[PDB]
RNA sequence: AUGAUUAAUAGGGACGGUCGGGGGCAUCAGUAUUCAAUUGUCAGAGGUGAAAUUCUUGGAUUUAUUGAAGACUAACUACUGCGAAAGCAUUUGCCAAGGACGUUUUCAUUAAUCAAGAACGAAAGUUAGGGGAUCGAAGAUGAUCAGAUACCGUCGUAGUCUUAACCAUAAACUAUGCCGACUAGGGAUCGGGUGGUGUUUUUUUAAUGACCCACUCGGCACCUUACGAGAAAUCAAAGUCUUUGGGUUCUGGGGAGUAUGGUCGCAAGGAACUUAAAGGAAUUGA
């Protein structure tokens, strides 16, 4: 207890969050995959 | 500070807040600054409770980052309990403290 | 409700036989098993 | 504690009457801010009457937020500090002595889980106009990044404070202070920036952070006024 | 010029690109403290739980533009990094050093533990110079009112800094000898390397990054469990299938008092007497 009980809170809300951004990031690849299943002036710009 | 909290300052025009430093009172580091921390707000936060209840502020403990709301006296009153805790001073015997002042709060 | 365990701070044997001047080791019989027969004999004859 | 009971004093015993109100004497002057800003009108400031009041108006500087001077908000968080040089008919012409941000948004970009990177660099105009530049970046995690963190190696800090420098020091060497200033409000310099340290590694707000005058060569009038872009008098009778 | 075998997931050396708040010498910056110059205004400023010394109408405190001195590197700062430990956070350059990784390079037992014997060793402290801003043992002084604020305020010696030597002590901690082998799962991070992939990239100046996934060495750590251990707290070691042999160094056999046929130590100096007593108290009594 003491100190300890601090730093084991600290770490399991970062092993928590990088839960939640993992799956985010899933959640997106999953839309691309989707999404990619489914004036003169500018043309010239295209490029940049 | 919680909403509700915050609303007294929309409601009364005499509370402030309070902010101090845990490296003001004392230059601790490491172990120790993270001691003083837990004894501030000690085993379940009862300890900050128990200022709260006492000099009638709310008490928020942001890393080494203190701030209180309250009126002028009262956060004083608690400023003082929170520097005998950083200094060193075991939270029972500040909890006695918190009792003496808490019994004079009421008669006047 | 405030405890601290307390600290332990830190003459052997072997040292109590060097306190005095001499060493204590070094001025011993050859046979004590035959001195203690014969102390304690003389101890009555005396 | 004015009270009473308060224990006197020594130094009460001979104090000097007040007999004249000091903003009888006192004499309102409009101060004027150089071209490179949008808004030349950056308030007024009072002198006591010349019995001269030019030598306390010159060398008197006054700190003004950008957002006044370029009617945008966008600049809040930064501050011009312009030096008088010149006064002519309550009018006190201004140059441009330095820069620096609030303090709220220094303290606001600091955060957790980055890198800080500060780099200086003491450098003149073309117009001998010695001045010192702070620069300041932070990391910044990728789009898919998963790490927490975005700290960098001293190597790419070490690499990326190099750019920096060449950067400052090229911009300030080949340009005058009156177009250093007009690269300052743009923030060209911050994208100039950006680009050339961006392949090391990813940066984000990248910011010049003060601007400090050193050193002033000899005072020109001519050139102040062109910076600011005489009159006859009226025959008294 | 000429006799032997391996090349140990032993060791040493070499080479390659790295990595580091590792070290020494210079160098650059940053506000802050104190002081000083100029500047505007006028009665307080300071400090405490409350006050008093103290400073102040020759202008204190406060304001603005500067300068000088000596320290120190905030935020970034994290159960992250380096070093044998003590310790080490501004920039740039120089000097040498170093762990890990990569290697189809080299030597070939050169090793482990270590009486004897050697280097470094926080803070404080001793000798002799320098410096002396901040804080500050000692000393002086204000106040001695009130128990949550109950020891505070001002000046401040030695010291804090540095140069050349001494001192060698810390709760100098895993409160835990070293080397080697083996015995569970999990994913986070630091350094190196390998492969894939697609975003940020970008172009014959050159130069090489960031992120994601998988793997592999080395490291600071962490979580769940031990078919093991322990009385227990707990332990990936404090385990090695009922009682015991992988190698080697050191060490052992709490809190209060009582007395002493013992040992060693420890200073300075050249005159009472009253009635015992109502011989009293008293706004209160007789
Ligand atoms: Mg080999
Ligand atoms: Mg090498
Ligand atoms: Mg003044
Ligand atoms: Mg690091
Ligand atoms: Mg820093
Ligand atoms: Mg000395
Ligand atoms: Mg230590
Ligand atoms: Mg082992
Ligand atoms: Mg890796």
């Amino acid at each position: 207890s003491g100190l300890r009980s601090f730093l084991r809170k600290k770490t399991q809300n970062v092993i928590d969050e990088r839960k939640l951004r993992v799956q985010k990031q899933l959640d997106k690849e999953k839309n691309i995959r989707k999404r990619n299943h489914q004036d003169v002036i500018e043309e010239a710009l295209s490029r940049f | 500070f919680d909403l509700d909290d915050s609303i007294a300052l929309l409601r009364l025009d005499d509370l402030y807040i309070e902010t101090f430093e845990v490296k003001d009172v004392k230059t601790l580091t490491g172990d120790h600054l993270s001691r003083a921390i837990g004894r501030i707000a000690g085993k379940d936060g009862k300890t900050k409770f128990a200022i709260e209840n006492a000099t009638r502020t709310r008490i928020v403990l942001a890393d080494s980052k203190i701030h209180i709301l309250g009126g002028f006296t009262h956060i004083r009153m608690a400023r003082e309990s929170v520097v005998s805790l950083i200094l060193g001073s075991p939270p029972g015997k500040v909890y006695g403290n918190l009792r003496t002042v808490a019994s004079r709060l009421k008669e006047r | 409700e405030q405890s601290n365990k307390q600290h332990r701070k830190a003459n052997t044997a072997k040292k109590k036989l060097h306190t005095q001047g001499h060493n204590a080791k070094a001025f011993a019989v050859a046979a004590p098993g035959k001195m203690a027969r014969t102390m304690q004999r003389s101890s009555d004859v005396n | 504690a004015v009270g009473k009971n308060k224990r006197l004093s020594k130094g009460k015993k001979g104090q000097k009457k007040r007999v004249v109100d000091p903003f009888t004497r006192k004499e309102w002057f409009d101060i004027k801010a150089p071209s490179t800003f949008e808004n030349r009108n950056v308030g007024k400031t009072l002198v006591n009457k010349s019995t001269s009041a030019s030598d306390a108006l010159k060398g008197r500087v006054v700190e003004v937020c950008l957002a006044d001077l370029q009617g945008s908000e966008d600049h809040s968080f930064r501050k011009i500090k312009l030096r008088v040089d010149e006064v002519q008919g309550k009018n006190l012409l201004t140059n441009f002595h330095g820069m620096d941000f609030t303090t709220d948004k220094l303290r606001s970009m600091v955060r957790k889980w980055q890198t800080l990177i500060e780099a200086n660099v003491t450098v003149k105009t073309s117009d001998d106009y010695v001045l010192r530049i702070f620069a300041i970046a932070f990391t910044r995690k990728q789009a898919n990044q998963v790490k927490r963190h975005s700290y960098a190696q001293s190597s790419h800090i070490r690499a990326i404070r190099k750019v920096i420098s060449e950067i400052l020091t090229k911009e300030v060497q080949g340009s005058t202070l009156a177009q250093l200033t007009s690269k300052l409000i743009p923030e060209v310099i911050n994208k100039e920036i950006e680009n050339a340290t961006k392949d090391i590694f990813p940066l984000q707000n990248i910011h010049v952070r003060k601007v400090k005058l050193l050193k002033q060569p000899k005072f020109d009038v001519g050139a102040l006024m062109a910076l600011h872009g005489e009159e006859k008098g009226k025959k008294v009778t």
